[PDB]
């Protein structure tokens, strides 16, 4: 049907393809990962400075 | 091998 | 003797600011891409009339 | 007359209601040659699964469509199904109600997904899923107990109390027969066999299926075993080699009571029987002791029975008192307890129905079948 | 001083503890002359080992006593141990404890036979029998990583985690330099050149030693190729003809990732590295990602590790970082390693006597080495 | 051939 009435819809894969990127990027873990170094290094400031 | 490969 | 017992009061902080330095040097670029790329694709799939 | 498939990670079971032993009973793979064909006009087929596809194995790279219990693929699922209607059983789907099996402590994106692939591809036209614990001590001819559901993929520990399910004292154990055969091969090469590929996984399957038992004391065992040839017996291979393995025969299957063998934390079935049942009520937990089954392939070990009844009995306190209940036919008691709940009179009103499903869709079976 | 000698499938070495460098380094074949002796001015050995073989190995059958990390041959095998210690090392054997390595997954027949041999052939005071990979990871001054091992029979992954090495997440697989050797071959008939003796077989050894390389994108690199030019390489062959070759540069050591090419089901050995570090422990699995260590002959090719990096970060999930150690001297780091553990003082007390061999038989070889 | 035999 799309590729009969809809040519503006052939191919949207190319378009759209950090989308795929990002799906084998697991969200969650990226949060944890990251704000860990925030807690670490806010926690060597007190230990270096007190 | 004995049983399995040439070894 | 002369490392871990002897130093055994400060050592453990001095190996915590050691291993974070080292991981800062590593992962905080590589990080900031991964940040970038998933923002890029959010607004990529709002911003997409085909979709 | 009502379909009763039994999906499994191992074996695919099918039948009828009232039957008492499964019409077709064919392993659960799908091969794909991975050479090219150069004889033409043979018509040779893209996937092959079942006995076909064990018969030709050689050629094929086998694929278990079910690991871990969880269908990690959706098109070839169907595939097995499509061949287990029309080829094993050579019946119209489209007249008879069918009754599959789902596994304790389920993820609840499966139970839809077999739910609209059957009623839209094959269009059964009526449903009813149970646990395949609940079915085995249906078949045993009891209502309240405790399962020792072992198999391929995986095994659960379920306390069924008239027939209902409890799923906080659920326990899984990840020491399947998969794992056994993934742990016979490597101690196998001790004595100088290698086996390493898919198609000869089957060899020490059947191996270890013949040879294989339990012993009832490891350490009197090994130095028996060390002393003497007697424990020693001679399997042979298709290709016509002959084979012997003196201390393989208890040591593979030890490690179902021992998986540190392994390497696992989690101990083994003995313990995880008795830890399950640490969870249930006090009152309960007398009946629950004398109405122990067995169940599956993995528990078809000589002399299986009396080395876990010694074990949990040092666990278990002096007072109660053990019985382990090991039917022989145990290895189609889901399927048939299966048959026994689809030939029962009331079992008509928990009848999922095509239209019904169609005004309440997917989301029906999570609250009609549970 | 304790002598280390590391037996492999194609090339052996041995020197001294202590030492920086093995003393000596030839291939450990021995040849027999298929044709008849006609001179009798010189000696006309009946067998010749080592680089003498080499030498005039056009009228020798060279034959491997080890293969797949296995002694097939014991009886050629005492003639590469007599010519190490009086030829090349010139010294005697019943002064100094030796040390011998051998791969992970063994038959128990073959690291019975040598302790057997050491303590009645040689009558060395002291032995010990320590796994190939292990000793790798001590040359790199690491105690917690993953070990590539690549040799010329045996391709085994172990995570070691400890001073000791995980067993039950071993992987060996039997796909190594030696298969390659024999996969070029028949690729590169398509050339026009013939090999198929095992004296050629050698210099087929030589080309791959010294022209092929990994690709880092195999479908890339293949439709570069076919614009002909750019990659294309004259060698030239002891007869003193010129050969030149093409796309199969990449094509045989593109294969240890894909070994479709090969015939046999088992993954790339970028993929049994993910196998095996899913085995271990989810906490100890961050410690490996960072320290994988590659080792043997084989991993030599140039860009091995780039794509090696480049395949498990597709497998991997982001999340964990991978690098990849390639220290530019691990052809010898199993001997190396060796080295640093015989001179260890602890080690003093893991030699096996000869009175405890005495008192046990070979069976010693079993409780004690691992 | 080319490299060994005759062909
Ligand atoms: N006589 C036997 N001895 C040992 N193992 C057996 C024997 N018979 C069957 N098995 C094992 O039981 C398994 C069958 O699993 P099965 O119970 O069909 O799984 P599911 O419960 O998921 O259907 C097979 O993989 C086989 O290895
Ligand atoms: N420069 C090189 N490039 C590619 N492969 C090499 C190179 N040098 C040696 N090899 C391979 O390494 C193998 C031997 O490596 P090594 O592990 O040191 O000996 P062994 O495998 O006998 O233990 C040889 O078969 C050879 O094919
Ligand atoms: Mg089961
Ligand atoms: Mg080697």
């Amino acid at each position: 049907t799309i590729r009969k009435h809809f040519p503006q819809f052939d191919n949207f894969s190319p378009e759209l393809s950090t989308v795929t990127e990002a799906a084998k990027l697991n969200i969650e873990a990226i949060e944890q990962e990251c704000s860990e170094l925030i807690r670490g290094c806010q926690n060597l400031q007190i230990d270096c400075d007190s | 091998w004995x049983a399995x490969c040439p070894a | 003797v002369r490392l871990i017992v002897d130093l055994g009061g400060y050592w453990n902080q001095r190996m915590n600011a050691l291993k974070v330095k080292n991981i800062i040097e590593t992962n905080y670029e590589n990080l900031v891409r991964q940040t970038k790329l998933i923002g890029r694709a959010a607004l990529e799939l709002r911003d997409s009339k085909v979709f | 007359a009502a379909l009763v498939v039994d999906n499994g990670s191992g074996m695919c079971k099918a039948g009828f209601a009232g039957d008492d032993a499964p019409r077709a009973v064919f392993p659960s793979i799908v091969g794909r040659p991975r050479h090219q064909g150069v004889m033409v006009g043979m018509g040779q087929k893209d996937s092959y699964v079942g006995d076909e596809a064990q018969s030709k194995r050689g050629i094929l790279t086998l694929k278990y469509p079910i690991e871990h219990g969880i269908v990690t693929n959706w098109d070839d699922m169907e595939k097995i199904w499509h061949h287990t209607f029309y080829n094993e059983l050579r019946v119209a789907p489209e007249e008879h109600p069918v009754l599959l099996t789902e596994a304790p402590l389920n993820p609840k994106a499966n139970r839809e997904k077999m739910t609209q692939i059957m009623f839209e591809t094959f269009n059964t036209p009526a449903m009813y899923v149970a646990i395949q614990a609940v079915l085995s001590l249906y078949a045993s001819g009891r209502t309240t107990g405790i399962v020792m559901d072992s198999g391929d993929g995986v095994t659960h520990t379920v306390p069924i109390y008239e027939g209902y399910a409890l799923p906080h004292a659920i326990l899984r154990l990840d020491l399947a027969g998969r794992d056994l055969t993934d742990y016979l091969m490597k101690i196998l090469t001790e004595r100088g066999y290698s086996f390493t590929t898919t198609a000869e996984r089957e060899i020490v399957r059947d191996i270890k299926e013949k040879l294989c038992y339990v012993a009832l004391d490891f350490e009197q065992e090994m130095a028996t075993a060390a002393s003497s040839s007697s424990l020693e017996k001679s399997y042979e291979l298709p290709d016509g080699q002959v084979i012997t393995i003196g201390n393989e025969r208890f040591r593979c299957p030890e490690a179902l009571f021992q998986p540190s063998f392994l390497g696992m934390e989690s101990a083994g079935i003995h313990e995880t029987t008795f830890n399950s049942i640490m969870k249930c009520d006090v009152d309960i937990r007398k009946d629950l002791y004398a109405n122990t089954v067995l169940s599956g392939g993995t528990t078809m070990y000589p002399g299986i029975a009396d080395r876990m009844q010694k074990e949990i009995t040092a666990l278990a306190p002096s007072t109660m008192k053990i019985k382990i209940i090991a039917p022989p036919e145990r290895k189609y008691s889901v399927w048939i307890g299966g048959s026994i709940l689809a030939s029962l009179s009331t079992f008509q009103q928990m009848w999922i129905s095509k239209q019904e499903y169609d005004e309440s869709g997917p989301s029906i079976v999570h609250r009609k079948c549970f």
